[PDB]
């Protein structure tokens, strides 16, 4: 994982297509420009989207499918000073370094590249793709492993069905998903989409995406308010909808959350939807004036010892109140009384 | 004197150009 | 020239009041320390005794000011240096809304300086020069019109004078609160802190600014500043009284007695600076005559009853409870003056309601109160509970299924909750026009169409969400 | 320490479940168990009320002891905490 010091990494959302303009020859200590350029790609499929004529500078171009090697460690990559090398969305540890610089243009930031250098090309005003499910439209399925085929449809059409062969390893599925998600975030309007895979695998993919975005943020990428939603949270949202939400809105999750955003501030308390949407890691909110949310907390933290609970925590008081309510209501059981103890400060 | 705004606007316009240049992949003639 | 201006110990509290908070008026405070205070604020140290600075800093450390750092040099008053520390713990699970400012790696230390400006773009050049002096690599470099951060764990960024680093962003309908020159430097990363510690630097003043006055229209300094809004109260006191306690039971009992006696309601002013530091009594006595526009105020009333001789004919005086300290309460009476001032209220008087011993409050909500006698579960429309000395959990049992033959006809709006289990929500208003809804369960029918649940004030909807849906999953 | 608190806890739990709740469990109980249970009750200050109640019956075993309402409440709390069965009726018949 300890990245070699010759690697330069550029990360951007718009790298789903090959960035021909950015590829340039490198010079070794020999101070001679090297024109024999060699490129690597994940699978043979990507070879069909690399023009040999988009590199006027370079004399000769050779393409290969990046197939993982075992005889060479990443600590000491093999050096071939006779040809420049440029990687594209690599999914396994890099093992071959060309003369001088060696750029790696990728849309995914795994662990293998984390400790390398970085130049993130962040993005402005991303669109959030809309996830839904059919249970009335002309579903337009898309070959996830080769999204570049259906670029025009993705630009134009609205509904889309993520589809994966069973051959694809987890990493390639992740890469294709990230490609399509970047395509959406660049789209002019939000696009609807679904996945034809078992739910557990979808959760694994979304965990992978969340950690990828975490690494991107830890390297200084601009935050994106667009993100996936946990399936359990989805079930909670569906229950809330069935309770009161009649239709199926496009961004019904955002609808709930904003419908309670309207009330977060004036009553000074968290809407329970947010609480259930989330041990510890307790969430809060702010106003321009100094005040917390959950207890109306001060900007420091939960106070250690503010006032005694003598009149409440004593078993006598709780028992008396329990007996009073039980006698008044006619119950025999099923009623629990708890002292008001979660009183940080009024 | 300032910064950011130039970079942000350039990035946004380049993003629009990229989404348009996707459609550039259509060809007009074959040679083989 | 003139002898260096000094200050006694008894005026340290005056300096604290004038500096730590943001106060405009100065008429009431005495003039003799006022001259020294004015010179102090303008940062003209050459006319100020240094021993006064050191003693004041020691006195400030004595009161245990929360989140305060310092060294043993007067330079900490004359050069842009960290004075306050915070530990940020952001968790971006909000999803709904965006932090306009940069992402910060959790676990990073945060230092707050006393540099204040109004056009941060101008400061950016010099501050970036300093930052570049610190570091030699130019990777990840994030820059905008308000700061530069590297690796999400170091650099500097600008924000309002007092901000929350809890991980709260600027969500929750960020209501307007009028401000003055607010922009202040914040340092991220121990490295930048240390670099600023051991160079004693200043921003480049305008070349025309030969004046020793460091504060300029471009930027200013306020040593040990917090900017918390503050103003001089002008109450016409009649009868006061103090109470020292911590058990809230006595507070609630006093409130209930006073409410029952004459007045329709009282103002509960809960001050914001109470937990800042373990203040000495003299400082509290001084502050007893000032209020903060950004404190927390609540209006408290009872379930009014009808015609009763125990009625105050004319609304002449109203009561206030200053929480002027951690365990101290100040009770006051004042003539109702229109010119009076109180901390601004967010909404249009979401007044609170006082709970007697008749009925309890449901856990996890500020409105759901259950009446044991009539076994009626109720949700308050707009008003919210206060004074719940004890709490009762929720069970399906409370929804006692009434058995009627034939079904009971109902008037007014009716909402279906669990048609399978015959759970209905009905509008109900006490004669006091305290709107609420009753969550009854049994055999009932309306005389009109049953309106949809999705047309309620979202407060009611959140209460319903917490109530109906089982919470067995976590 | 010199006392196997866990084992004596288990023995006291079993014996009290055997006598009070009279659960289906029915095995031979030896003087070892009662000695362990009494030691367990004496050790725990919370259970000093139960310990005193048991000790009182040594001399006269023919009467219900006289207590106060608060004493009864505390005794019920101690027994319930020991048995870890809040969902049961142990009001007075159990104690008798």
């Amino acid at each position: 994982m300890e990245c070699p010091f010759q690697i330069q990494v550029c990360i951007s959302d718009r790298f789903f297509a090959f960035p021909h303009n950015l590829v340039e020859p490198q010079s070794d200590v020999g101070n001679k420009l090297i024109e024999n350029l060699i490129v690597y790609v994940p699978t043979d499929d990507d070879r069909l989207y690399i023009d040999k004529k988009q590199f006027p500078k370079f004399n000769s171009v050779l393409v290969y499918r990046h197939e993982h090697d075992v005889n060479i460690d990443s600590r000491s990559p093999k050096k071939t000073a006779s040809a420049t090398i440029v990687y594209w969305n690599p999914l396994v540890p890099i093992t071959e370094i060309g003369a001088g610089e060696t750029r790696v243009f990728s849309v995914l930031l795994t662990n293998n590249l984390f400790y390398c250098n970085t130049m993130i090309v962040h993005h402005e005003n991303p669109k959030c793709p809309i996830e839904f499910t059919y249970p009335k439209s002309n579903l337009r399925p898309i070959a996830c492993e080769i999204p570049l085929s259906h670029f025009k449809e993705l630009v134009e059409s609205n509904d889309f069905l993520l589809c994966f062969n069973l051959e694809t390893s987890t990493m390639v599925k992740i890469l294709s998903l990230k490609r399509i998600f970047c395509i959406f975030q660049y789209r002019k309007q939000p696009a609807r989409y679904v996945i034809n895979l078992p739910h557990e695998e979808i959760d694994n993919l979304y965990n992978k995406l969340n950690w990828e975005r975490t690494r991107r943020l830890m390297k200084g990428d601009v935050p994106s308010n667009c993100a996936t939603v946990n399936r359990s949270s989805l079930k909670y949202i569906k229950q809330a909808q069935s309770l009161l939400g009649i239709p199926d809105y496009s961004q019904t999750v955002v609808d709930f959350v904003k419908m309670f955003q309207k009330i977060i501030f004036p009553y000074q308390l968290v809407p329970n939807v947010i609480i259930k949407l989330n041990l510890f890691c307790k969430n809060d909110s702010i106003a321009i004036s100094s005040s917390g949310i959950v207890p109306i907390n001060m900007p420091d933290f939960s106070p250690p010892n503010t006032f005694d609970y003598s009149d409440y925590a004593n078993r006598t008081n709780i028992n008396f109140v329990t007996q009073r309510v039980l006698t008044d209501g006619g119950f025999s059981s099923g009623i629990t009384v708890t002292p008001v103890k979660y009183n940080y400060y009024l | 004197d300032y910064e950011k705004e130039s970079k942000r606007r350039k990035l946004e316009d380049e993003d629009f150009l990229k989404l348009k240049a996707l459609e550039f992949s259509k060809d007009i003639v074959n040679e083989k | 020239g003139g002898n260096l201006l000094t200050l006694e110990r008894d005026h340290f509290k005056y300096l604290f009041l004038t500096s730590y908070f943001d106060l405009k008026d100065n008429e009431h405070v005495p003039s003799e320390p006022m001259a020294f205070i004015r010179n102090y604020l303008n940062c003209t140290f050459d006319l100020l005794d240094d021993a006064v600075l050191m003693n004041y800093f020691n006195y400030l450390q004595s009161m245990q000011l929360k989140h305060l750092v310092g060294s043993t040099s007067t330079n900490i008053f004359k050069f842009v240096k960290p004075q306050f520390r915070f530990v940020c713990d952001r968790t971006t699970v909000d999803i709904l809304e965006f932090d306009t400012r940069m992402y910060i790696k959790p676990g990073t230390p945060v230092y707050a300086t006393n540099l204040f400006t109004s056009n941060p773009r101008k400061m950016m050049a010099f501050l970036y020069a300093e930052f570049g002096k610190v570091f030699k690599n130019k990777i990840f470099v994030n820059i905008n019109n308000y700061g530069c951060v590297l690796a999400g764990s170091a650099g500097f960024l600008f924000d309002d004078a007092y901000v929350d680093w809890n991980g709260v962003r600027m969500c929750a309908a960020p209501r307007l609160d009028n401000n003055m020159h607010p922009f202040r430097l914040y340092l991220l990363g121990e490295d930048m802190a240390k670099h600023f510690v051991d160079n004693n630097i200043l921003p480049p003043h305008p070349s025309n600014a030969k004046t020793r006055k460091i504060n300029n229209s471009m930027f200013m300094l306020k040593n040990f500043y917090k900017g918390l809004p503050l103003f001089k109260s002008k109450y016409t006191v009649v009868n006061s009284t103090k109470i020292v306690t911590r058990k809230p039971n006595d507070i609630f009992n006093e409130i209930d007695k006073e409410l029952n006696g004459n007045c329709p309601f009282i103002k509960f002013i809960q001050r914001d600076y109470i937990f800042d530091a373990q203040f000495p009594p003299d400082l509290l006595d001084l502050l007893n005559e000032y209020m903060t526009k950004s404190s927390i105020m609540k209006i408290i009333t009872k379930f009014v009853i009808e015609e009763n001789p125990a009625m105050s004919g004319e609304m002449s005086r109203e009561i206030i409870l200053d929480r002027y300290s951690v365990d101290n309460y100040r009770k006051l009476y004042i003539k109702m003056e229109i010119t009076n001032q109180f901390p601004v209220m967010y909404d249009h008087e979401s007044s609170y309601i006082f709970v007697s011993k008749d009925f309890l409050q449901l856990k996890g909500t500020m409105n759901a109160f259950y009446a044991p006698k009539q076994r009626i579960l109720s949700i308050l429309a707009v008003n919210r509970l206060f004074g719940a000395t004890e709490t009762i959990d929720f069970h399906p049992n409370l929804l006692v299924y009434r058995q009627s033959s034939p079904p009971v006809r109902l008037t007014g709006d009716v909402y279906v909750v669990d048609k399978n289990e015959k759970v209905f929500l009905v509008k109900h208003v006490f004669s006091n026009t305290v709107p609420a809804y009753l969550l009854i369960r049994g055999d009932y029918e309306s005389s009109s169409d049953l309106k949809s649940l999705r047309d309620l004030n979202p407060w009611v909807q959140n209460t319903l969400l917490k109530l109906l849906i089982p919470d067995s999953v976590q | 320490e010199l006392i196997n608190m866990r084992r004596y806890r288990n023995a006291a739990r079993k014996l009290i479940h055997h006598y009070s709740l009279n659960s289906t469990s029915s095995t031979e109980y030896k003087i070892s168990d009662v000695v362990m249970t009494m030691i367990f009750l004496l050790r725990s200050e919370k259970y000093h009320s139960l310990f005193k109640l048991l000790e009182t019956t040594f001399d006269d075993y023919t009467c219900r002891p006289q207590m106060t309402q608060v004493q009864t409440d505390t005794l019920l709390d101690a027994v319930r905490s020991l048995l870890e069965m809040p969902s049961t009726t142990i009001d007075l018949t159990t104690v008798d």
